[PDB]
């Protein structure tokens, strides 16, 4: 019942320091907010053909208009899934409306802070990247295990995330349609990913006026033709 | 919850915890008080003002009741807890007894908290030592100091903070039946006690006085310079 | 509960100090520069922005500046994690005040209420202390315009002008010189804060994005809190750049 | 400290040279000496089947009731080994300072990226210590042999003086093959180990990092 | 350090209990005496400076009308027991409507001595052993009795007992002065003789406190008047 | 940095040869050299229990020729080559184990720790083998100065017995070296072969990356 | 305290004049001499490793070595000058030592490790000069002793080991001395913030 | 043991004498010796920028050493004898201020033990400086002996030239060491003087 | 074991006799020797400002004239030597006197043990410095023994033969330093013991109910 996270002689938290170093080496994940939609393209890589791609999906929706991707530990993420989804449920219980992305990320990031204080528990090993659609304005947020959530037009997360950020710094700018947002998210994803690129290796999903939806492997193959 | 024994014995029986708590008391600012005839005078020295910090929030002279005031030297954070909890219990005693609170009553209501919280499970010993001074029935003054170990004593004149022993040396020698005989002598002797620990400051010194049934009164800095004006 | 895993944060130093508390203020010492000034016609609170990137959004409000209630506001220097809980707790405390007393909370009551919570965690519980130092501004019916400063140890005090974070001692040294007590108003204090911000900040090319300024004043019986728009800050930059060089 | 525009720039040029020497050290010097020390041990001097050919005759007679010289073969084999030791030591000092330039200031946070640099730094000094020992023994092999020879001529009495200087020839020769093998093994092993930890060696942390620590 | 308060020694004794008895050597010296005419208690105020008031120092407390008490060791732990011993004494008269035997007074207090622990306890549990040694004198249906307890909680009937820093040489001195039928007033004389030898200061009328209980008189503390008449007999 | 394609080829050819070098010494030399020195120590040359006849006494007066000990010098033909051979091959075992050190990690290093603890014991063998190289050459330098001083002194005869004590230490070491070198071959085989699985597999390479 | 209240400004000699004097050597002397040896080590006098070409002619079956004085002339003042600056860096940090106290040892531990590297440099440059003095004593003693060997060509041929080591070490001295300038300049500049300000003095009442 | 007013007061006065001395040392004697030997290094004899002036060539009985260097060594000797004696007064006083042994409250122990080891190790280095003074006397003397044994190799005369260099180079550095033995340690003692004069003792008496 | 009743009582008498015998020294002689050397350091022989006359110039050209020691230093040693030897005797008597106070071996009651060990360690540390003076006094004879010999051995160098005279002044300067340190040891050992007599004499409390 004693806190496992304490202040270092330099003032920095030692436990959360390794949490941020853990999510830095996770699966490469990128996202872009352009025009009326946000593109989420992650990496699902299977170590053999026996693996069923339809059983486990890395891109999961939080609700109709909100979706979330991740780079980091598997088990700690599904704990975030249940609690964040139950937070959206307890939201809809009280407020009977779709949850805004700013309020959703705020109280979920507060759960990450509870385990930097309460004893006998380790902090989360997952850095969440949240996508949301409210009042016609798209939302792209980035949260790490430290509990501090930011906002980005485009960013990168996972292995070699520094390159993905610099690449989008050069290539990406304003006035990009959702079709260009997908194509640009694929190009920055071609850099971090290594090897042959198929529809099963990448899991892509978007959020627009119609809400957050995941892309089927059929239309993903159409984008693998370097068309849009 | 967090349940463990904090303060534990040593090979010599001394308590390293409590001893380090008294070291933080020694590093506090110098505060002093002296029992007069019908009056008592408290004072403390605060030199830290470049005109920036406000003088309303700095006050270390606190009143537990109309007839009981106090001053503290130590960690300013631990004092705010003790002063508040002492006032809650002091007025809860006026709930149990229509008569006011004798200074010795509340001093047991205070030093006992430093007894419990020192030996309690998971708790921490207090790093403060305060002078509880007030007037008992018939107008007899009383001056009591607490200890982070939980002990308390009675004193005719006492001081706390850095150089507290040096102030007592001037109290021990210069306090006689001639001392604190009238009002003019009580005011001068408390000031003269602080004049040695003066670090070239003529205003920063703060003083307060309580006479009989009158409430605690703070003596303004302008009259401080007038009473310090007569030295030789 | 294996003993070997407990650091026993309640241990006093041989000089009577707390290690976890002293390490907390050091982490605050690396936080960005945040200052505030108490003036006759209003209170002024300004701060810099350490995070600067071309891809940042910041489409909401200020960074380290929060609003406690209608009549009060605060700034932040420290770990942004512990700042979110304190900002929540301060708002909870100030609201729990509205429950019983149903009046705007005095600026003195809200400070001592959180500090009692800070002390309690350093006293017991085994949990680490908080790494955030907070400044407070606002108006009350008794004392009027107020500016306060808080430390993670639970200690606090009133201030006419102060600074926290990086370049704190440098700004305090300038406040001991230029600041005129009971003379300069909110308008004159605005030009003074910009002068102190520019000189104490070694990073050149101060822009409306790189800095943030918020004002709180009482007009016609209503507390008016605002954050100056980037164009309004750019206008102040045009004013200060004539009074710097020219 | 005041800014010197020319002096600080020349220090950067110094760091540029260490970056050039480090790249030439891993990519060029190491594999060239691996293959060179391959043919050096395959050389019939060190591949010699009968070591009596490299035995320099020294005959100190004893009375019953001279032909002293240096050994050209063993000395030249050590004459080639000494600069190979001297060159790699100078190169280890170049990457030692280059590592020091890549080590940030003293900080406890994320100091394990520096600890990885400290492990390789110990590996650089461990090889340096052995290389210092190699050349030190070689200098001692020359001093002790030349002394054992002149002490044999000083005391033409005990026959072990004649046998001692003969065994010193056989000892130094086998010392050549061992030192060259150890040094040659040190090129490829240290090379492969550096490339593993080169991530932390060159970049202990990134370039410019951190988010609200 | 690297152990709990419940950790046994390699010899099988609690460290916290051993150091508790060792801390009594830093306390104040009090010498009780049991006689056929009553029980005598004496203690020194230990005034290190004239500014202190001797009225605030009470090292002899009254549990019941016929039952007295003495004090030494740590002061903080004693004030908790002195109040708890009083409550249980009145809980006796509240229940059985009679004066508690001093042996039962030592019995009820000895129960709370070793209760200390960490796990499987309540919030009202004590962390550290008592650093106080106590002397219970008094008169009951069996006559004057004088008892002693230590931090371990063992209570033993004693004819004479000394506590505090000087208890080492005082207990050996009690065996010399105590012979057979020696009365209360004679024990008071021998009490001041041993106490004056063991103290570093001078014996004065207001320097020490003297209280005795008798079979025909309730426990009584001698005031400054009577104390001057007692010291005069030396 | 930058590297040529042949630079990695020099490492791969080195890795393959270094692998076979440790494979030969483990599965050929270690088992066979134990019975070697066991029969050598039990051979009549090293099995002599009389050290009085193995001493090399010299007359102490055209002075007579003063040789060394024919036994000690000839019995080195059994010792000396095994001293150089074992040291040369222990280097290749040290080089092989050090070459299998993966990327240095601040955790999950237990497989590397097993390698390090084997490196210390194999180097401890190499250290005692180097001490044998010293004893071989020290006997010729020490006895040379000892007999000459025994030759310079005709007044004190017992220096010859002091010279005899160097003979007992020499032949005592001759049996001690073939005993220790055999123990080395035995200790190395038991330590390497049993811990071989952990040295060849210091890391599981299950990293989720 | 009962101390004399005079000579209060006499501390400004070392705490200011010598303090600023040691500064001038940190940001000027140290970086200026880094590039000096950088070009000096690259000099072809040091780069030639040939045993016979570098050394003076040795006539033995009594000449000395005059060719070593060409390098020793440049090496000796360079090795000694840093050895003095190391002392000035020590004292410069000694004035930055906070008053004796238990805590606040982070900046103290940094200063201890910097002073350890300064003492390590001062010790190594002291061993350089000792070896420099050994060149004259040994070269003279060797030729005097090597003159005894006539029929022995083995010893005389191996005396050239110190003839080669004389020059091979000087190149190692110049290289290491340059690494000392780079080490002292880089470590002090990187930790300059904590070395000058070990204690921020943020403690309120 | 009994109290003897004669022998006991002799110890108390002796401890109070070293207390008055240490105060007279820090207030007067120390800063006087600091500025004295700081000007001793500022002497142009130790400021010589050309070591060829201090080279004493051998005549190759007519043998000598540089008189200027010997006098600088003869001036260095009593100045080191001055620092050793004044520090022994502080060293003894600190050993006479040792409070009664306690397992805790070791801050004052660390204060006394640190400066004690600094002064003790300094006295060892100061005695090592005396060794250097007598060494350079024997180094050049033995180098001339080898030069007179074989007056052939020119490096014999260059050896004693390097010695004259090594002497004067180390003299200026040893003067810098004993200057730090005064001032650097004086600043260290002054910082641990004011409230740390008696870091343990005159403390427990809070009440 | 087998405990002889007669032999066990003899040791108890001796542990008591040396216990009271060392009390005579710790009480009487220790403060007496403090002011005894206080008059020794104030001797006008140690107060001489000019050391040029205190050296003993040697006549160095064998028929060379007789070269004794320094009559100034040797005369000062005549007073210093019996005080150094005596304190070395006292220190062991203090060490053994502390060993008499070693309590019965048990886990508890170790607070008096930690105090007497730190006192005995300092007495042994002072005694090490006392026998260090024993070494330096014997060193001065080895210093001047090798110096005067090599000074008279070398007639070619006119300096080193006259430069060994600096060790005469160095022996004088260190002698006045030893007189100060030898007197300090009497003061250092007395104050540390006298102030700690509370816990030194009574380390064990003898409480075991």
């Amino acid at each position: 019942s004693f806190s496992l996270t304490t202040f270092s002689p330099s003032g920095k938290l030692v436990q959360i320091e390794y949490a941020l170093a853990a999510v830095a080496g996770g699966a490469p994940s990128v996202g872009i907010k352009a025009a009326n939609g946000v593109v989420l393209a992650t990496e699902k890589k299977q170590k053999s053909i026996l693996y069923d791609e339809r059983s486990v999906h890395k891109v999961e929706p939080i609700t109709k208009h909100i979706g979330l991707v991740y780079s980091g530990m598997g088990p700690d993420y599904r704990v975030l899934v249940h609690r964040a989804r139950k937070l959206a449920q307890q939201y809809y219980l009280v407020y009977q409306e779709p949850i805004p992305t700013a309020q959703l990320v705020q109280r979920v990031a507060s759960v990450m802070q509870e385990y930097t204080q309460s004893g006998g528990v380790r902090p989360f090993g997952v850095s969440l990247l949240i996508c949301g659609w409210n009042e016609g304005r798209p939302y792209l947020f980035q949260s790490d295990p430290s509990g501090a959530y930011f906002a980005w037009k485009a960013t990168a997360m996972g292995k070699n995330y520094v390159n993905g950020k610099t690449f989008l710094e050069k290539r990406y700018n304003e006035d990009l349609e959702l079709e260009d947002a997908i194509h640009t998210a694929i190009l920055t994803l071609k850099e971090s990913f290594e090897g042959q690129m198929t529809e099963d290796n990448i899991e892509v999903g978007i959020c627009n006026e119609a809400g957050f939806r995941r892309l089927t492997p059929t239309e993903v193959k159409d984008y693998l033709a370097a068309i849009a | 919850s967090y349940d463990r024994a904090i303060t534990v014995f040593s090979p010599d029986g001394h308590l390293f915890q409590v001893e380090y708590a008294q070291e933080a008391v020694k590093k506090g600012s110098t505060a002093v008080g002296v029992r007069g005839k019908d009056i008592v005078v408290l004072g403390v020295e605060k030199k830290s003002v470049a005109k920036l910090q406000d003088e309303r929030t700095v006050r270390k002279i606190c009143a537990l009741d109309d007839n009981v005031c106090m001053a503290f030297a130590g960690l300013t954070a631990d004092a705010r807890i003790v002063i508040n909890r002492a006032r809650v219990e002091c007025q809860s005693h006026r709930l149990t007894v229509e008569d006011p609170v004798t200074v010795e009553y509340i001093t047991r209501y205070i030093a006992s908290l430093k007894q419990r919280y020192t030996q309690s499970n998971g708790r921490r010993p207090f790093g403060i030592s305060a002078l509880i001074v007030g007037f008992d029935f018939d107008g007899t003054p009383r001056l009591y100091q607490t200890d982070p170990s939980g002990t308390y004593h009675a004193w005719k004149a006492n001081a706390i903070g850095r150089g507290a022993k040096s102030v007592r040396e001037f109290l021990e020698k210069n306090y006689t039946d001639e001392a604190i005989e009238t009002d003019d002598l009580t005011i001068k002797l408390v000031i003269k006690a602080l004049l040695e620990v003066v670090q070239s400051g003529g205003k920063n010194i703060e003083l307060a006085v309580m006479r009989r049934d009158q409430p605690l009164k703070i003596l303004n800095p302008e009259e401080i310079e007038k009473y310090v004006a007569e030295i030789e | 509960m294996s003993r070997r895993y407990d650091s026993r944060t309640t241990i006093f130093s041989p000089e009577g100090r707390l290690y976890q508390v002293e390490y907390a203020m050091e982490a605050i010492g690396h936080a960005g520069t945040c200052l505030g000034i108490l003036a006759n016609d209003g209170v002024l609170l300004a701060a810099e922005r350490r995070n600067i990137h071309k891809l940042l959004d910041e489409v909401f409000f200020s960074e380290k500046i929060y609003k406690l209630n209608e009549d009060m506001a605060c700034s932040v220097a420290g770990i942004t994690s512990d700042a979110n809980v304190l900002t929540n707790e301060l708002r909870l405390i100030a609201q729990r005040y509205l429950l019983q007393y149903q009046e705007p909370i005095p600026c003195e009551q809200l400070v001592t209420a959180l500090c009692d919570i800070k002390q309690a965690y350093t006293q017991f519980g085994g949990k680490r202390p908080f790494g955030v130092s907070l400044l407070y501004i606002g108006w009350d019916k008794h004392y009027g315009f107020q500016l306060y400063q808080s430390d993670p140890s639970g200690n606090y005090g009133g201030w006419k002008a102060t600074c926290i974070g990086n370049n704190s001692a440098a700004a305090v040294s300038m406040l001991k010189q230029d600041y005129k007590e009971g003379e300069m108003t909110l308008k004159s204090a605005l030009a003074l804060a910009i002068k102190v911000l520019n000189k104490t900040m070694d990073v050149s090319k101060l822009s409306a994005e790189k800095v943030e300024i918020a004002t709180l004043t009482r007009e016609n019986g209503k507390t008016v809190i605002r954050v100056l728009k980037q164009k309004e800050v750019e206008q102040l930059i045009k004013k200060h750049e004539e009074e710097e060089a020219k | 400290l005041r800014v010197q525009p020319e002096a600080q720039a020349k220090v950067d040029v110094f760091r540029e040279d260490l970056c050039t020497k480090t790249e030439n050290l891993l990519g060029s010097y190491f594999p060239k000496k691996i293959s060179e020390l391959d043919a050096f041990l395959k050389e019939p001097a060190l591949n010699e089947a009968n070591l009596s050919n490299l035995k320099a005759p020294l005959d100190i007679p004893v009375p019953d009731p001279g032909p002293v010289n240096c050994n050209e073969k063993i000395v030249v084999l050590l004459q080639r080994l000494k600069p190979e030791i001297k060159d790699v030591i100078e190169q280890l000092n170049l990457v030692t300072t280059w590592l020091q330039l890549q080590i940030p200031r003293i900080e406890d946070g994320n100091n394990f990226g520096v600890a990885v640099q400290e492990k390789v730094f110990e590996l650089m000094t461990s090889l340096h210590t052995k290389l210092e020992g190699f050349h030190t023994q070689i200098s001692k092999y020359f001093s002790e042999r030349g002394d054992a020879v002149t002490k044999a001529a000083k005391q033409p009495h005990v026959g072990d003086y004649r046998q001692l200087v003969h065994e010193l020839d056989e000892a130094e020769y086998r010392d050549i093959r061992l030192m060259v093998m150890e040094i040659r093994n040190a090129y490829a092993v240290l090379y492969d180990i550096i490339l593993k930890n080169f991530e932390k060696l060159k970049k202990p942390r990134g370039e410019t990092k951190g988010m609200i620590y | 350090y690297d152990r709990g308060v419940n950790t046994f020694s390699p010899e099988g004794r609690l460290f916290q209990v051993e150091y508790a008895i060792e801390a009594i050597k830093l306390g104040s010296t009090a010498i009780g005496i049991q006689t056929s005419e009553g029980v005598c208690l004496a203690v020194e105020k230990r005034i290190t400076s004239p500014l202190m008031e001797p009225s605030s120092i009470e090292k002899i407390v009254e549990i019941d009308a016929h039952i007295g008490c003495a004090m030494s060791g740590l002061i903080a732990d004693a004030k908790t027991l002195i109040d708890k011993a009083r409550v249980e004494t009145q809980n006796h008269w509240f229940t059985y409507n009679e004066t508690m035997t001093v042996e039962s007074v030592t019995q009820a207090v000895s129960n709370l001595a070793l209760q200390f622990g960490e796990e499987d306890a309540d919030p009202g549990a004590m962390s550290r052993p008592f650093g106080v040694a106590l002397l219970f004198g008094g008169v009951d249906e069996k006559g004057p009795q004088l008892f002693h307890m230590d931090p371990s909680g063992t209570f033993v009937q004693c004819d004479a007992r000394a506590i505090g820093s000087a208890s080492e040489g005082a207990q050996s001195s009690l065996q010399e002065v105590y012979h057979k039928s020696m009365t209360l007033k004679e024990a008071i004389k021998s009490s001041l003789i041993i106490l004056k030898q063991v103290m570093e200061e001078k014996l004065n009328a207001t320097n020490i406190e003297l209280a005795t209980v008798q079979p025909g008189q309730n426990f009584h503390m001698f005031t400054k008047e009577e104390l001057e008449e007692v010291i005069k007999d030396i | 940095v930058r590297l040529s394609g042949e630079a990695r080829k020099q490492v791969e050819v080195f890795r393959q040869n270094l692998f076979q070098e440790a494979e030969e010494f483990l599965y050929r030399f270690l088992p066979q050299k134990i019975i070697y020195l066991n029969q050598l120590l039990q051979e009549d040359s090293l099995n002599v229990a009389d050290l009085t006849s193995l001493r090399a006494p010299l007359d102490i007066p055209k002075c007579g020729f003063l040789p060394g000990n024919e036994k000690v010098l000839s019995l080195l033909a059994l010792v000396k080559p095994e001293v150089w051979t074992l040291k040369e091959k222990c280097i290749l075992v040290i080089t092989w184990i050090q070459h299998l050190i993966p990327k240095i990690e601040d955790g999950n290093d237990f497989g590397v720790a097993i390698q390090e603890k084997v490196l210390e014991r194999v180097n401890a063998v190499k250290t005692k083998v180097e001490a044998f190289q010293t004893t071989i050459s020290k006997y010729f330098s020490e006895r040379g100065d000892a007999v000459a001083k025994a030759s310079k002194e005709t007044h004190v005869m017992d220096y010859r017995a002091l010279v005899h004590e160097r003979d007992e230490a020499a032949y005592g070491e001759l049996r001690a070296m073939v005993l220790d070198l055999r123990a080395f071959y035995a200790e190395l085989y038991h330590i390497i072969s049993s811990n071989l699985e952990k040295i060849v597999n210091p890391k599981g390479e299950e990293k989720p990356s």
